[PDB]
């Protein structure tokens, strides 16, 4: 998926793994998450002439698995 | 100024870039 924040001007972004905010994943208005498999959540720090704001956020949010198809029992055929 | 990050786009395969 491809998240999308607000450009500012005179901005750098910061992309954290955890609301901690002490380990990157990404420097981009428009950063790609890729193999998700479980929701997951992204931090954005975004620092201004040197000004580090609140971190904002958003969760991806993972589709549910879709059902097993029904189909026959074992069956058995004769030969022609 | 300052150590820049640098970031991988993903795994790669053998012989790939």
């Amino acid at each position: 998926s491809n998240l999308s924040t607000a450009t500012v001007s005179g901005a750098s972004y910061a992309w954290y793994s955890d609301s901690s905010l002490t380990s990157l994943v990404s420097t981009a208005q428009n950063p790609m998450i890729v193999n998700i498999s479980t929701d997951t959540t992204w931090y954005l720090v975004v620092t201004v002439n040197g000004c580090s704001s609140v971190a904002g956020s958003t969760t991806v949010i993972v589709y549910p698995t879709p059902a097993t198809p029904n189909v026959p029992a074992n069956f058995a055929v004769c030969e022609g | 100024p300052a150590q820049p990050a640098v970031f991988n786009d993903g795994p790669v395969c053998e012989g790939g870039n």
